[PDB]
RNA sequence: CUUGAGUGCAGAAGAGGAAAGUGGAAUUCCAUGUGUAGCGGUGAAAUGCGCAGAGAUAUGGAGGAACACCAGUGGCGAAGGCGACUUUCUGGUCUGUAACUGACGCUGAUGUGCGAAAGCGUGGGGAUCAAACAGGAUUAGAUACCCUGGUAGUCCACGCCGUAAACGAUGAGUGCUAAGUGUUAGGGGGUUUCCCGCCCCUUAGUGCUGCAGCUAACGCAUUAAGCACUCCGCCUGGGGAGUA
């Protein structure tokens, strides 16, 4: 630390745009270890959108997940897209322990104004 | 508003018998105080937009049942446009 | 005339004896006009489902009070926000 | 012993059930006050 | 009250006024008063300084009881009066004890109001008191710096202070100049915006009244012959050609700071935007 | 009957919400419709005071 | 004289209004921490942001907005419109009763006041959104759709303006004229050991289906576009023109 921080129970937030969907793995409070993102793993446009994009990030920051070593991690899922069921079958082959998975994407209060185009 | 009681009160100087509830006396006396409240009311609040139109609306009923009593006696008429004092 | 039921609500963190003087001093605030209280309470030490500022849980506590329109909130629920101890509060009618 | 598929099918219907989908669906782009009420008075009869 | 001239002549068409519904009375004390003179803007040595000052109607000076040092005794007032070295209206005060001392006028002070200047005085307007004992979000005014030394700020017309938040020392503050400077959290202070609120909603209407003030003329700098200043000069009118717009004086005015690096309120200062 | 709610009737706010923090409509209920516009005002009341959340989501 | 109208007596509901006062989420920003290399958006891209450490993640703070589920072909309103909660003031509506007045009523030119959004002025505040606008992309071409941003304004008070597809494309009131089915506020009767369960009747509103009748036809049909009465306003081929 604090490089490596050494736990046994972190989180795995989860987004999935409809034309993105990005990964990222920290601790309880948390702080960060490692992400990953489709354009990152060279894809591009639709490819980041898909659900084979979504398992090949979460495995890919979750290998550095267990770098430090960790094997339950709970689940942060916004971002309503397609790769929200796929990705998570990936992470159980991962090599990890999941204990909880609660979806958090808000839906306000009405509050705000959205755009209006289309 | 107004009270029940003080409602009930003032027919009591200005019924003409004692089983009166119409005796339209009453009525314009009620609706007399009545409309000086909310005028006062709408003092404070200047505007309201269903306030003035229950105003209107006491006013063109309450001048209608004047025309009735004035159309029936006249003794009677100014004696209590000269005792509520309304009217010139 | 009317019968005003009252909420007030103090933190847990707070010693006692702060808790028995605000009781008697705020009870004085109200019937001081003459509204008549009329029905006091302590619901108790109680969980909630939400941390109000950085809290946990704290005391709930009732006090009802009877009397004419204009006597009660004119201070009460100003000295709600002058009341460091006091969190939240909230009045109604029948 | 209720594997991370099962959960995974608990938490579909904690997303189906709680209507996380169709809210961000109504609140992705802007609906004028009375649009919403030509809808509902169009989906007045279907049901 | 504002009010409507109709003009009539040339002189009074645009103008406004005050209408004077917020006064009791006309005539002052004999007692608390101090003459004044007017210097008209210059130096012992005689030297004007200062640029269009001077040329004025009488006056007098009326003194204020800022510090409100008397606490926890009580008071009220007994009316409002103008006062003319400043744009908002002073209201008098009768102890309970028996001595008079004119202070502010907040919004909405009335007579036979009472009043106190104690630690023990709970919020309300011009019980004055130290701002530790405060709540967040309250407008005050006639607030001390260093203690002890008389009310210094937000003490024009209207609008005041207002209290954003505490450290146990020092504490803080929002202003009207829309910045914040840490303060002791011992000082005295007030409670209550300051009265005349529409002393900036006049139409003076003509030249005179800023000469009945007094004010006087300023003159501009592209009509000097230059040997004055910079932008004089040009035959014909003065499209000015050196940049940084400049100052009789040289050192431009427009953009540039004065405001030095090395004063001690290096720390206190956070959010500054109005200047 | 005949009076509410305000925070009385816990076996029947819970009876009446989901657990997430919403209401359950009229439909599942079947209940009258005045009880239903008393009760969710009495929720409201109830959650400003905080004896139960405005999203219990976790 | 009461059956009209109205006051009374006892009841019922209501996003009815105006002023005030709290509360939570959510966006945007900021500070701080973690932490590396992309984020974002597209039909496909770029414009943009990113080593000054973004985005993500997390704590805290800021402040403006609009107040989720309930919500219903549900209600209230004369019309526009009215949906976080509580408080102060206040109007209006329906039921049943009826002892009181004793035809006091309907319409209403002129006249008078209310009135979506846009907008103008004095100020204030100004988070999101976005005319105008700048830019990329698209296009044979694109001032446009599309993407990136951003002003006015959106927001509060006070004033003004006085229009609309202001639509039920159906003027106000009175009264009669087949049914059946629902939903809302009530009332009354029965049943039930207690109706909470249920049945029956009725008032008011509210929708749906459908005889007669009407209709150029579509179609309305007890909330009539039927049958009749009273009052107001409006039309006389189109354009030119709601113009001079």
């Amino acid at each position: 630390r604090r490089v490596k921080k050494n736990i046994e129970n972190g989180v795995a937030h989860i987004r999935s745009t409809f034309n993105n969907t990005i990964v990222t793995i920290t601790d309880e409070f948390g702080n960060a270890l490692s992400w990953s993102s489709a354009g990152a793993l060279g894809f591009k446009g639709s490819k980041k959108s898909t659900p084979f994009a979504a398992q090949m990030a979460s495995e890919t920051a979750s290998k550095s997940a267990m770098e430090h070593g960790l094997k339950t991690v709970e689940v942060t899922v916004k971002g309503p897209g397609p790769g929200r069921e796929s990705a998570i079958r990936a992470l159980q082959s991962a090599g990890l322990e999941v204990t909880a998975i609660r979806d958090v994407t808000p839906v306000p209060h009405n509050g705000c104004r959205p755009p209006k185009r289309r | 508003a107004i009270s029940q009681e003080r409602k009930n009160e003032i027919i009591k100087e200005y019924r003409v018998h004692e089983t009166d509830t119409g005796s339209p006396e009453v009525q314009i006396a009620v609706l007399t105080a009545e409309i000086n409240a909310v005028n006062e009311h709408l003092r404070t609040h200047k505007k309201d937009h269903h306030s003035r139109r229950g105003l209107l609306k006491m006013v063109g009923r309450r001048r209608h049942l004047l025309n009735y009593l004035r159309s029936k006696d006249i003794q009677r008429y100014r004696e209590l446009i000269k005792s509520l004092g309304i009217r010139r | 005339m009317r019968t005003y039921e009252v909420m007030y609500i103090v933190r847990p963190n707070i010693e006692e004896d702060a808790k028995k003087a605000l009781v008697e001093r705020f009870n004085g605030i109200l019937a001081t006009e003459g509204a008549e209280v009329l029905e006091a309470k302590d619901w108790g030490k109680r969980r909630l489902a939400y941390e109000i500022n950085d809290f946990k849980d704290g005391f709930y506590n009732i006090v009802r009070v009877k009397s004419d329109n204009n006597k009660a909130t004119d201070e009460f629920q100003r000295l709600a926000k002058i009341s460091d101890d006091i969190i939240r509060y909230m009045v109604i009618r029948e | 012993n209720e594997s991370l598929e099962d959960a995974l099918r608990r938490f579909k219907r904690s997303v189906s059930k709680s209507g996380t989908i169709q809210e961000v669906r109504k609140r992705e782009f802007y609906e004028k006050p009375s649009v919403k009420r030509k809808k509902k008075s169009e989906a007045a009869r279907k049901r | 009250a504002i009010k409507k001239y109709k003009p009539i002549t040339n002189g009074r068409r645009n103008m406004t006024s005050l209408d004077f519904a917020e006064i009791t009375k006309t005539t002052p004390e004999k007692s608390l008063l101090k003459p004044l003179p007017k210097k008209a803007g210059r130096n012992n040595q005689g030297k004007l300084t200062v640029r269009h000052h001077g040329g004025g109607h009488k006056r007098q000076y009326r003194v204020i009881d800022f510090k409100r040092n008397k606490d926890g005794i009580n008071a009220k007032v007994d009316s409002i009066q103008y006062d003319p070295n400043r744009s908002a209206n002073i209201a008098l005060v009768v102890y309970a004890d028996g001595e008079k001392r004119y202070i502010i006028a907040p919004k909405g002070l009335e007579v036979g109001q009472i009043v106190e200047s104690g630690a023990e005085a709970d919020i309300k307007v011009g019980n004055a008191l130290p701002l530790q004992n405060i709540p967040v979000g309250t407008v005050v005014h006639n607030i001390e710096l260093k203690p002890g030394k008389g009310g210094q700020i937000a003490r024009s017309a209207g609008a005041s202070a207002q209290v954003l938040g505490k450290e146990g020392k020092y504490v803080l503050i929002r202003l009207r100049s829309g910045e914040v400077r840490m303060i002791l959290s011992t000082c005295r202070a007030t409670i209550g915006q300051v009265g005349n609120l529409q002393h900036e909603l006049v139409n003076v209407g003509k030249a005179g009244r800023s000469r009945w003030k007094g004010i006087r003329p300023t003159v501009r700098g592209s009509v000097m012959n230059p040997n004055d200043h910079p932008h004089g000069g040009g035959e014909g009118r003065a499209p000015i050609g050196r940049p940084s717009p400049m100052s009789p004086w040289g050192k431009p005015t427009l953009g540039k700071k004065t405001r030095r690096g090395k004063k001690s309120s290096d720390k206190l200062i956070v959010r500054g935007r109005k200047k | 009957g005949i009076t509410h709610i305000d925070y009385k009737d816990t076996e029947l706010l819970k009876r009446f919400i989901s657990e997430r923090g919403k209401i359950l409509p009229r439909r599942v209920t079947g209940t009258s419709a005045k009880y239903q516009r008393m009760l969710t005002t009495a929720i409201k009341r109830s959650r400003h005071m905080a004896l139960l959340p405005y999203v219990k989501e976790e």
